């Protein structure tokens, strides 16, 4: 059976391969080599799990194919679903309905988790009879007890607007919303022809009628969208408002979350914001981050740029990493070193093990020698390519000849630029 | 000075409003003969105010 998330580029990264003392192992769970960069990743991951401070930023820099996104995915996988890890690209902010600043604001607020716990007394039971004359009575039922309730004006109005019939397992809370939870217990045989799209006959509840329902759910600090309109939950599934007013975003929601945390009804859990390829950001977003990192409850940023001394978009000034120095000053730069003949073959072997490709030692050697001359991801793709070419060859073990067949079939950037002599 | 002298005294329907209810509270703890606890609901089949 095939799942939605089959093996991809970084599927082999099943967490960050460190020790109890953050010491990087040579061969570990997915990650390989890059000892210093991986130890720095573990340090920032511990700083994350701590969450005592805000406004931290680490920038992983290195040549393309050194494992920046690999370390990012390792940190993401090591940071369980408990805390949010919002991984956005460097171009997911250039929106048409949102400005280049509200996008970063929403991304920040999305990386701050909040575990809400709610308690409520609930009445649940099968409705036996509803008499009405206005005032009336209601006979709820459960295998443990059967009761009587006198209904008031609002109760009767809600009951009539919900059209609850006999046998329906009604559910009533204080400050009655009157959730018609389940369908009918009895009065079956409607399946003879049809059932309502909302009918879920499942049997009548057991146990006591009244109960205390404690419900815990993890939301994000972006819940301002859940207030920014009349029907708010709807705007949470699509683009939504162009931008929620600051006069509410930055004061009202924050104060209410503080009150919740003081009363003990909720608790904030900061997360991580991984902005990949941040070199595309304009100087405006960088000047915004300059102050955003100064705020009180900002998440920790993880940037991954592969550009050296290059021009900053929107301007003509060259700078390291292609971003402003006033922003680089507030970061913490880690460096990833290029892989060697020893590490390239190791990660290639791990990638072969991923899809369970049995490769010979000569094939491993030749593929490593190829990838050390052209590119790493090129040799990674050659793994699956040769695997398929040999599976069609009625083979079981990929060999040097099948690897060279693919090497000749599929070109790389270098050989393609070389063969581009015709100039159409 | 400025005063108000609303009048409806030509009929008794007005004069009947003030003494409308003037009734006190007489829902009391409906102790049940099972546990002697804050009785919760009257059983529609036994008409007894049971708690547990
Ligand atoms: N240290 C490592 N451990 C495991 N796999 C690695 C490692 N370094 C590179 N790889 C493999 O090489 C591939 C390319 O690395 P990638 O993360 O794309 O580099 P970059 O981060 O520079 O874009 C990844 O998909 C990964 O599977």
């Amino acid at each position: 059976v095939t799942r939605i998330e089959r093996i991809g580029a970084h599927s082999h990264i099943r967490g960050l391969g460190l020790d109890d003392a953050l010491e990087p192992r040579q061969a570990s769970q997915g990650m390989v080599g890059q000892l210093a960069a991986r130890r720095a990743a573990g340090v920032v991951l511990e700083m994350i799990r701590e969450g005592k401070i805000a406004g931290r930023a680490v920038l992983i820099a290195g040549q393309p194919g050194t494992g920046k996104t690999a370390i990012a995915m390792g940190m993401a996988q090591a940071l369980g679903p408990d805390t949010p890890f919002t991984a956005i690209a460097g171009s997911e902010i250039f929106s048409l309905e949102m400005s280049k600043t509200e996008a970063l604001t929403q991304a920040f607020r999305r990386s701050i988790g909040v575990r809400i716990k709610e308690e409520t007394e609930i009445i649940e039971g099968e409705v036996v009879e509803i008499q009405i004359d206005k005032v009336g009575k209601l006979t709820l039922k459960t295998t443990e007890m059967e009761t009587i309730y006198d209904l008031g004006t609002k109760m009767i109005e809600s009951l009539t607007k919900d059209k609850v019939q006999a046998g329906d397992v009604i559910t009533i809370d204080k400050a009655t919303g009157k959730i018609s939870k389940l369908g009918r217990s009895f009065t079956r045989a409607r399946d003879y022809d049809a059932m309502g799209s909302q009918t879920k006959f499942v049997q009548c509840p057991d146990g006591e009628l009244q109960k205390r329902k404690e419900v815990v759910h993890t939301v994000s600090l972006h819940e301002i969208d859940v207030i920014n309109s009349r029907t708010q939950g709807f705007l949470a599934l699509f683009s939504g408002d162009t931008g929620e007013i600051k006069s509410e975003v930055r004061e009202q929601i924050n104060a209410k979350v503080a009150e919740w945390r003081e009363e003990g009804k909720a608790e904030i859990i900061p997360g991580v914001l991984f902005i990949d390829e941040v070199h595309m950001l304009d100087i405006e977003s960088f000047s915004f981050l300059n102050r955003a990192l100064e705020s009180d409850m900002a998440p920790v940023l993880i940037m991954a740029t592969n550009r050296g001394i290059t021009r900053i978009r929107g301007t003509s000034y060259q700078s390291p990493h292609g971003i402003p120095i006033d922003l680089l000053d507030r970061l913490l730069i880690v460096s990833t070193t290029p892989y060697s003949e020893k590490d390239t073959k190791q990660i290639l072997r791990i990638r072969c093990e991923e899809e369970d490709v049995e490769m010979s030692e000569d094939a491993y050697t030749v593929l490593t020698r190829i990838g050390l001359e052209t590119s790493l991801r090129y040799a990674i793709q050659l793994i699956t390519a040769a695997s398929l070419v040999c599976r069609k060859r009625k083979g079981t073990e990929v060999q040097v000849d099948d690897i060279k067949r693919v090497y000749s079939l599929f070109l790389d950037e270098s050989r393609s630029t070389q063969y581009m002599k015709e100039y159409q | 000075c400025s005063r108000t002298f609303i009048t409806f005294s030509d009929d008794a329907t007005f004069e009947e409003w003030f003494p409308q209810g003037r009734p006190p509270k007489v829902p009391v703890r409906e102790v049940c003969p099972v546990t002697h606890r804050p009785a919760l609901y009257r059983d529609p089949v036994t008409d007894i105010p049971y708690a547990t």
